[PDB]
């Protein structure tokens, strides 16, 4: 009319309108989830390979949203994921259920300000009330099932049926590096993939895996230098053809006698200059082969990008794919190379730990390609639970004991100061009763007579609702001896992150107008 | 479950109509006619009857209005405005699972404690003088209307309401609407009304020849079976010719004769007759020491009715011995005025006195029966139930604040209905505050924040400024009974309106 | 107009009644009397007329 262009629906009416229902309808392809259960999704997009998923992180990833009121949230997401390790859908089911509860506000006849204060004022008493729930900690970290069982109440929220023998292969794996204590890196744990047997045959191995086969022989001195290379078996002659049957064969052999020579060269001058192997990445030749067991030279015939990527980011060398040999300026620290038979296949294990930045990987085995992506997921989300940087976790019984508690604390406390800040304190405590609600319509029973017996046993705040069908109606369980605890960082940083996300929204809410040209 | 919702949709729409017609300052509705009229009322009760609408829950509803103003006399527009919120508050936001059942009960208890409330709060009250009830006759009645001459007018109508209780056995019986009418006679000086035996006679009595005059008789009133009919049961006599017509006074004459052979002492005057007059029969039955009157409408039936007790069925003759017509009773034929006047005194159902006024034209007539109206139904209404309740909006919120606390002390499982049931109060201030011109929110804040400290509960919104005042200092003061009645009749209707499964047609 | 920027109809009916009250209270202050004759009914009656015919 005078600014827009008839192209976006802003003005003085989609305050309490178009900008919630947005986010709404967000937050509603996502409640499905959180907890327990299988409700895979199928995700199809560029792979053309029909796989399904259960984490939202995967999901959120492909959507593509063309919205501001929904771009303002993944922001906070992928900060909250480089933060801590889990920890996504709870600030969107908070943002979600803040704006639903701000709505009647808004309908009713209150300013944005006023909201905003008391919403400031109840973080503020959640954040401040917030240390005062810790029962279990943390004891030793040299054990092994006293960090065995936190990785498998971590493990419970993805994987159902088999959680035990990952834990504990996790666990292993942790606990042959370094603790908490210290310094502990994240990036020093690898992944492999092995198509053979089952999941049920998995083991550890400490330092590099590699999938690559040898049809050289094993050279386990100390003096074998690495050589990568990108491609050096592609082609420095090319040879073309004259006519259309055959040539003459003195041509033709004299062509391969110089590039016979020509190799022998090469290889003579990489091997003279302090490079007992080479590391290839191309295709292979019979008097290749001859040559490289000929002059004992171990040859590989894998190759992958990822592997030379990862050979350059750790040890720091540098591919020359050059026809003339040049010289040696890829000198690294690895030194101790051996080679194993596993699976009835080659691997290289490299040695070179110096009781200080050690590395490990797993073996990992299954069925298909499209069942180890959750395995990794899981792994990776283990891997990244354990790390908290201190000594004592003080973990608090988590699953929504004490979201409960936190509620009836704040509405407990909002019934003292008078003025117009109680409407939105009440509508921050209500609105915290959305992760039992959640949890139990993704079960089979109903959420109002769960709620209603967990408010009328007593406010302990050791009381949740089971998974069984033995604890649906009743809902009267101890998460204390069980061993269900969650983070107490990662819930304060999602508050946090859910608060700022509501001040944004709330704040940022006029009109979208557009740019000129 | 789509039946219930139109039906509450309904009912929030006729609710709607009449929302801003409560209170001193009240706003001005206008309806237009289809052939070219258009009439402004501020009448809440004149535009439920003027309506026409189609549902049945409407109609119901609108019943329900109309049997509550016929019955009580005041309190019959806050009870739509109820129901609308409270089906808004419960129905439309506590039925997305689909259970009414727990519903019924919570209702049920919200009832019985507001019972319990507004009883465990009213105050005692006396009625041994008369000035109290006077002030508190005028202090109701300064809504709308005129400030002249109230003051007559309500103690007359005190004295009328406190003449003419006489059935009193142990239920306390009122009735004052069949019982008292109003009289009016132009001529004379207008301060001169007060209260007489009152008797309709206009100019029924014709005596074409002149007679003894009536001093102190004993009229004893018969029946009505003298009129153009064939006797007792039979057809042996017809009226068709003149033989028969100068037989039917001998007939007569032995009739009274017969009469007077039975039951004749007191020697009555005047009989009550449908049919029979003439020039020749008529001098004779005044020569037979008898005298007749005709000309006799409903009012005079009903008088007849009420103050003698006159029945009608087939037996004139061979009565009660003693069956009206006790005591020595004057009627004299006065010339006050200009029409003929009878002044019954003394006689049988005693207690059941007129009103006595002489206006003008009908201005004063219509002004002095609302008044008089108006006065008898505040005075039956306070008289009813010896205590009262400081209005105004102060009552509805310590109801609320106790519902509140004995929900919050009960735990229960059905808390959310009670509570959205106990919530639903407070629209009466909402409406006063809208109507006077300030904020609604704010105000409504001061009030939830004043009425819960230590002794208070009579603190209120005034309805021509706009700020909290004690109910103690202005003298705003309402009945017990008629909020007791309002409750139970907006309870009932909810019960019903919540009761509604499938609608179909029949025969 | 007053309505469209902001405002309340009761306290206009107020505002309204008070210049209506100080009005009439002008209007009696100022009031002058005069002797009735034959000048001041020719003048009215002709005053009358020129605003009729
Ligand atoms: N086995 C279990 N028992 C009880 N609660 C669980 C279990 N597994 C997961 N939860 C609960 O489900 C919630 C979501 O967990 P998770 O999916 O790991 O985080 P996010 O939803 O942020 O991705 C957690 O708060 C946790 O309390
Ligand atoms: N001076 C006053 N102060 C406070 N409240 C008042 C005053 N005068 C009237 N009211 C309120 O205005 C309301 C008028 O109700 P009314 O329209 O008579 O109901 P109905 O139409 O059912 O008879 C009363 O409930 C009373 O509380």
């Amino acid at each position: 009319m005078l600014k827009e262009g008839a192209k976006h629906f802003s003005g003085l009416e989609e305050a309490v309108y178009r900008n919630i229902q947005a986010c709404k309808e967000l937050a509603q392809t996502t409640r499905t989830a959180y907890g327990p259960n299988g409700m895979n999704k199928m995700v199809i997009n560029h792979l053309e390979k029909l796989f399904v998923t259960n984490d939202a992180a995967t999901i959120l990833r492909e959507l593509e949203v063309q919205h501001p009121a929904a771009k303002m949230i993944v922001m906070a997401s992928h900060m909250q994921e480089q933060e801590v390790g889990d920890g996504t859908n709870f600030v969107l089911v908070f943002a979600g259920a803040l704006l639903e509860l701000a709505e009647e506000l808004l309908r009713i006849g209150l300013s944005v300000s006023e909201v905003i204060e008391g919403y400031e004022i109840a973080c503020r008493k959640a954040h401040e009330i917030l240390p005062n729930l810790v029962c279990c900690s943390a004891k030793n970290l040299r054990d092994i099932d006293e960090v065995s069982s936190l990785l498998r109440t971590s493990i419970m929220s993805k994987q159902y049926g088999n959680e035990v023998f990952l834990a504990k292969l996790i666990a292993q794996a942790c606990v042959s590096i370094f603790p908490d204590s210290g310094h502990f890196n994240v990036d020093n744990i690898r992944v492999c993939k092995i198509l053979g047997s089952g999941i049920s045959s998995s083991s550890v191995l400490h330092g590099m895996v590699f999938k690559k086969e040898t049809e050289g022989d094993v050279t386990s001195v100390k003096d074998a230098k690495i050589a990568v290379y990108s491609c050096p078996f592609d082609g420095m002659i090319t040879e073309t053809k004259g006519t259309v049957l055959i040539k003459t064969a003195e041509e033709l052999m004299n062509f391969s006698k110089g590039e016979e020579n020509l190799m022998d060269a090469q290889v003579k001058a990489i091997a003279d200059t302090g490079a007992n192997v080479v590391v290839t990445g191309g295709k292979v030749a019979d008097m290749a082969l001859h040559y490289a067991n000929k002059y004992n030279i171990m040859l590989v015939r894998l190759n992958s990008k990822w592997d030379l990527r990862r050979l350059c980011k750790t040890v720091g060398a540098t591919a020359l794919p050059r026809l003339t040999p040049p010289v040696l300026e890829e000198m690294g620290h690895c030194d101790s190379v051996y080679l194993s038979e596993v699976g009835d296949t080659q691997v290289v294990v490299f040695k070179h730990e110096k009781e200080d930045g050690a590395i490990s990987t797993i073996v990992l085995r299954g069925s298909t390609d499209n069942l180890m992506d959750d395995i990794e997921r899981a792994v990776d989300d283990g891997v990244n639970t354990f790390k908290v940087l201190t000594r004592d976790k003080r973990l608090v019984p988590g699953g929504g004991a004490t979201e409960i508690e936190l509620a009836k604390q704040i509405t407990s406390y909002g019934e003292t100061c008078p003025g117009l800040e109680q409407y939105a304190i009440k509508k921050f405590a209500e609105a915290f009763e959305a992760i039992p609600r959640a949890l139990a319509e993704n079960s089979g029973v109903k959420a109002n007579e769960v709620i209603s017996k967990l408010y009328a046993v007593h406010q302990e705040g050791n009381k949740n609702v089971g998974l069984d069908i033995e604890a649906e109606v009743p809902a009267v369980k101890d998460m204390l001896e069980a061993g269900i605890l969650d983070t107490y960082l990662g819930k304060y940083w999602a508050i946090k992150l859910a608060t700022n996300a509501a001040v944004t929204v709330l704040r940022v809410d006029q009109i979208i107008m557009a740019k000129p040209a | 479950r789509k039946v219930q919702s139109g039906n509450i949709n309904a009912a929030k729409t006729i609710a709607d109509i009449i929302r801003t017609c409560l209170g001193p300052k009240s706003m001005m509705k206008m309806l237009l006619d289809p052939m070219g009229g258009i009439v402004m009322t501020n009448d809440g009760n004149a535009i439920l009857r003027e309506i026409q609408v189609q549902h049945p829950a409407a109609k119901s509803m609108i019943e329900i209005s109309r049997t509550q103003d016929e019955e009580v006399g005041d309190g019959t527009t806050s009870v739509i405005i109820l129901a609308g919120e409270m089906l808004s508050v419960a129905e439309h936001f506590l039925e997305q699972q689909m259970h009414p059942t727990v519903v019924i009960s919570a209702y049920r208890k919200a009832l019985d404690d507001m019972i319990s409330t507004l009883k465990k709060i009213s105050i005692p009250v006396d009625i041994s003088d008369s000035d109290m009830m006077l002030n508190i006759i005028n202090s109701s009645i300064t809504t709308k209307a005129i400030s002249r001459w109230s003051s007559l007018a309500c103690n007359i109508a005190l004295d009328a309401v406190k003449m003419v209780q006489f059935e009193e056995n142990g239920r306390k019986e009122i009735d004052i609407k069949k019982y008292a009418r109003v009289e009016k006679i132009p001529g004379g000086i207008i301060e001169d009304s007060c209260v007489l035996r009152g008797v309709m006679i206009n100019k029924d009595v014709t005596h074409p020849r002149m007679r003894r005059y009536i001093k102190n008789p004993r009229i004893v009133l018969l029946d009505s079976s003298l009129e153009y009919k064939k006797g007792e049961s039979q057809t042996d006599i017809e009226i068709t010719r003149e033989e028969d017509f100068t037989r039917i006074l001998q007939m007569e004459e032995e009739y009274i004769q017969q009469l007077c052979e039975d039951i004749i002492q007191l020697k009555p005057d005047v009989v009550i007759t449908e049919k029979g007059i003439s020039d020749l029969a008529q001098h004779y039955l005044m020569r037979a020491n008898i005298t007749a009157i005709r000309r006799v409408r409903k009012t005079d039936n009903n008088r007849i009715a009420r103050a003698c007790g006159a029945r009608i069925v087939s037996r004139p003759e061979e009565l009660r011995e003693d069956d009206v017509g006790t005591g020595a009773g004057l009627l004299e034929i006065k010339k006050i005025g200009d029409e003929y006047f009878t002044f019954i005194t003394d006689c049988k159902d005693p207690k059941a006195c007129t009103i006595l006024l002489r206006g003008a034209s009908k201005e004063i007539l219509s002004e002095v029966e609302r008044n008089l109206q108006d006065a008898m139904q505040v005075c039956r209404n306070v008289l009813l139930d010896p205590q009262l309740v400081p209005g105004g909006g102060a009552s509805e919120m310590a109801v609320a604040h106790a519902l509140t606390e004995k929900s919050k002390a009960m735990t229960g499982v059905e808390q959310w209905p009670y509570r959205a049931v106990a919530q639903a109060l407070e629209v009466i201030p909402r409406t006063l505050i809208q109507n006077c011109g300030a904020s609604t929110i704010r105000l409504l804040t001061s009030l939830r924040a004043k009425h819960t400290q230590e002794n208070c509960e009579t603190w209120g919104v005034n309805g021509e400024t706009g700020t909290l005042v004690d109910m103690k200092e202005l003298g705003i003061w309402e009945p017990l009974a008629v909020k007791l009645q309002t409750y139970k009749t907006a309870v009932e209707t909810a019960v019903l309106l919540l009761r509604i499964d499938d609608i179909v047609s029949g025969h | 107009l007053y309505i469209s920027e902001g405002l309340h109809p009761r306290i206009i009916t107020e505002g309204f009644e008070a210049a209506k009250e100080k009005a009439l209270q002008f209007l009696e202050e100022v009031k002058v009397s005069r002797e009735m004759d034959r000048e001041t009914l020719i003048d009215v009656a002709r005053t009358s007329l020129r605003t009729k015919v």
